[PDB]
């Protein structure tokens, strides 16, 4: 029901970074989490959903993130790594709740949080 | 696979909100049970509005309405309040990544 | 104009089903009447049933099993006689009527005998 | 609601010649008439025993009074006689009548 | 040969000896459901002296009441009485847990407004019955009393 | 005996030998007094897919409850109204098998499962199957355990 | 009614005797018995040192052919 994330960070582009999602309110490996990032005054992307089994690490088709997520569920904690960090790749980043299956299997919302890829 | 939204469309209330959700390539899936609403909030992070009435209906005003086929899914709303307009995201389902609206955002005057 | 199913027999026991598709008129517009005659005897009305609305009115004088079934897309009229007796070895009309209580009738079918034998 | 008109119909062609609805003891202003053919399926004559259906010669009149109703058959010839059937409307099961096989010489 | 099988010897010794149990055994199985319509004047509400005008119809519930149409089919004194669903004698042995009647007077040409799926004068503001309906329609000339 | 078929994760349980469930009533039964084990694995990873196939099926319609061990084809529309479906969809009418629907990210609970089912006849049948039970020289004339 | 048979020894005969307890022969060689109604016996008036007890002061023999 409640999900917490990190706050902002700031990075030198061409780097690494790690960015966690902690999930609270529900069994982590019930209802799989995705991250979704969207750029200011722009539409949302989905970068990739993740299955409750195991890591999707689902792929964007054309031109790709190549952001890496990983789930642990003991730790309950939903895990992004992005890599090639650029100024087009920052964006607002969500991690939010899938439901049971159907039409689009998202309900509950991480409320987001800034990127900055800078010098 | 790709999706577009209208430019823009600004209302008033007790207007019929219909937005038009421009699908390229299929319209829907053969499964029929697939496509999504959003609504984006400032300050409040989107929420799941109706996803063809699938499940889990409750939550969320009768008012709020609508349906879809081809490649347009057609949004309802009915007795609008003025501070219940926001951005409205048709995100895609089933083929390919999923996608978002363009997005257009409701500008009452007066 | 209004077209039967060809002339049939059968024997007791069994389940039937009789048709009568309608031309010139839409199927809504006009309710269908379904009228028995014993050969040599007088006209008995089995039932009437409404064409946009599935409905099964019946004669309460005698029971035939007289389902009435109706589809408003297929424009055909569907009488379904069971527990065949000597009585139901008759022909039957289906018959074009009024959407009012006056209930005249004047287009018809072809009219089918549904023969009663100990052997089909 | 039980009808009795006529038996059958037994008499020199070209007269006036009447058969009888003999309704029941309960009345209906409205009714219906029919003209039967051997192994044909009859077509209604007389619509509300005194209005007009478009198609019929005026061989044949429908004059009633209350319950009664008279087909007044006026001047048939030996080309129009088959069987005539009465039949009643306002009673729920909307019986029909003995009927009549007219006849003539 | 039960004697033996009892025994569970071919051989049977002389004697008298209980092999077989005999019950009569029932020609028809009769089944009666427990009663759940309760009982009330069906005929006083068709011989009620007046009834309530279309635009605003009486409402009365059939419930803990008989149902009987039965009499309805002796009487026949019913201008139109449709059925829907099931045929006339089905739906009268059946007993029902709930049924709603409604009361009002129209014209014989205005009844057809008060059909399923059926549109009108009468079917659009004064009343309307949806297009799905199992239930059965009663309509009786009134001339003789409601005329003056 | 090896039996294959496709059910969501929280179906697995109802088809299961004195258990009742919608399922075990209509598309699949399994015996009261059947004697084995059923296999079930998470098959998200692969049955689960973005093109969500429909070739899965069950039957959400059935007119009598299935025999324990017993397959039903049929296809015919199920006359659940009085009028006659007329071996098309219609009104009142519903079609006995309603395909399966499949989400690649979907939860445990909703995960497809590939479930098999496992009769052994065991004891008063000839052994043309066998344990691997590496076999030990036969002993005669002495008081020694036998298998 | 309690099937009883009556049965002389397989070697000595085949035949067997029918009794129902505690019921009339409608219900089910003709004789009634208070232990119940007697089928494959038929009554004679002379005694006999009893051979089989029927009950109820009845008792079955096998006589003549027999």
């Amino acid at each position: 029901v409640k999900l917490v994330e990190s706050g902002g960070g700031l990075v030198k582009p061409g780097g690494s970074l790690r960015l966690s999602c902690a999930a609270s309110g529900f069994t982590f490996t019930n209802y799989g989490m995705s991250w979704v990032r969207q750029a200011p005054g722009k539409r949302l992307e989905w970068v990739a959903e993740i299955s409750s089994g195991g890591s999707y690490t689902y792929y964007p088709d054309t031109v790709t993130g190549r952001f890496t997520i990983s789930r642990d569920n003991a730790k309950n904690t939903l895990y992004l790594q992005m890599n090639s960090l650029r100024a087009e790749d920052t964006a607002v980043y969500y991690c939010a709740r899938f439901r049971y299956g159907g039409g689009g299997t998202v309900d509950y919302w991480g409320q987001g949080t800034l990127v900055t890829v800078s010098s | 696979i790709v999706l577009t939204q209208s430019p823009t469309l600004s209302l008033s209330p007790g207007e019929r909100a219909t937005l038009s959700c421009r699908a390229s390539e299929s319209v829907d899936n053969y499964g029929i049970s697939f496509m999504n609403w959003f609504q984006q909030k400032p300050g409040q992070a989107p929420r799941l509005l109706i996803y063809a009435a699938s499940n889990q209906g409750s939550g969320i005003p009768s008012r709020f309405s609508g349906s879809g086929s081809g490649t347009d899914f057609s949004l309802t709303i009915s007795s609008l309040e003025p501070e219940d307009f926001a951005v409205y995201f048709c995100q895609q389902s089933k083929e390919v990544p999923r996608i978002f609206g363009q997005g257009t955002k409701v500008e009452i005057l007066k | 104009q209004l077209v039967q199913s060809g002339a049939e027999v059968k024997k007791p026991g069994a389940t039937v089903k009789i048709s009568c598709k309608v031309s010139g008129y839409s199927f809504s517009n006009y309710y269908i009447h379904w009228v028995k005659q014993a050969p040599g005897k007088s006209l008995e009305w089995i039932g009437y049933i409404d064409p946009f609305n599935g409905g099964t009115s019946d004669n309460l004088k005698f029971k035939g099993a007289a389902t009435l079934t109706a589809d408003t897309s297929t424009d055909t009229a569907y009488m379904e006689l069971s527990s065949l007796r000597s009585e139901d070895t008759a022909v039957y009309y289906c018959a074009r009527s009024e959407y009012d209580p006056y209930y005249v009738m004047d287009y018809w079918g072809q009219g089918t005998t549904v023969t009663v034998s100990s052997a089909s | 609601i039980v009808l009795t008109q006529s038996p059958f119909q037994s008499v020199s062609p070209k007269e006036k010649v009447t058969i009888t609805c003999r309704a029941s003891q309960s009345i209906s202003s409205n009714l219906h008439w029919y003209q039967q053919k051997p192994d044909q399926s009859p077509k209604l004559l007389i619509k509300y025993a005194s209005q007009s259906i478009s198609g019929i010669p005026s061989r044949f009149s429908g004059s009633g009074s209350g319950t009664d109703f008279t087909l007044t058959i006026n001047s048939l010839e030996a080309e129009d006689f088959g069987i005539y059937f009465c039949q009643q409307t306002n009673f729920w099961p909307y019986i029909f009548g003995q009927g009549t096989k007219l006849e003539i010489l | 040969s039960e004697t033996k099988c009892t025994l569970k010897s071919f051989t049977v010794e002389k004697g008298i000896y209980q092999t077989s149990n005999f019950r009569v055994q029932p020609t028809e199985s009769i089944v009666r459901f427990p009663n759940i319509t309760n009982l009330c004047p069906f005929g006083e509400v068709f011989n009620a002296t007046r009834f309530a005008s279309v635009y605003a119809w009486n409402r009365k519930r059939i419930s803990n009441c008989v149902a009987d149409y039965s009499v309805l089919y002796n009487s026949a004194s019913f201008s139109t009485f449709k059925c829907y669903g099931v045929s006339p004698t089905k739906l009268n042995d059946l007993c029902f847990t709930n049924v709603y009647a409604d009361s009002f007077v129209i014209r014989g040409d205005e009844v057809r407004q008060i059909a399923p799926g059926q549109t009108g004068k009468i079917a659009d503001y004064n009343y309307k019955l949806p297009d799905d309906f199992t239930g059965c329609v009663i309509a009786w000339n009134s001339n003789n009393l409601d005329s003056k | 005996y090896a039996d294959s078929f496709v059910i969501r994760g929280d179906e697995v349980r109802q088809i299961a030998p004195g258990q009742t469930g919608k399922i075990a009533d209509y598309n699949y039964k399994l015996p009261d007094d059947f004697t084995g084990c059923v296999i079930a694995w998470n098959s998200n990873n692969l049955d689960s897919k973005v093109g969500g196939n429909y070739n899965y099926l069950y039957r959400l319609f059935r007119k009598s409850n299935l025999k324990p061990f017993e397959r039903d084809i049929s296809t015919e529309i199920y006359q659940a109204g009085s009028t006659p479906c007329n071996g098309v969809e219609g009104f009142n009418c519903y079609f006995p098998l309603q395909s399966y629907g499949f989400q690649p990210t979907n939860g445990v609970g909703y995960q497809p499962y590939r479930v098999v089912v496992l009769s052994f006849e065991l004891l008063h049948a000839p052994a043309t199957v066998c344990g691997p039970k590496k076999s030990t020289n036969l002993v005669k004339n002495k008081c020694v355990n036998f298998n | 009614g309690g099937v009883s048979v009556i049965t002389p020894g397989t070697n000595t005969s085949n035949q067997v005797a029918v009794l129902y307890q505690d019921v009339n022969c409608t219900e089910v060689n003709v004789f009634q018995t208070r232990a119940g109604c007697l089928i494959g016996a038929e009554h004679v008036n002379n005694s006999y040192e009893c051979d089989i007890p029927i009950g109820a002061g009845i008792c079955a023999s096998y006589q003549t052919s027999q």
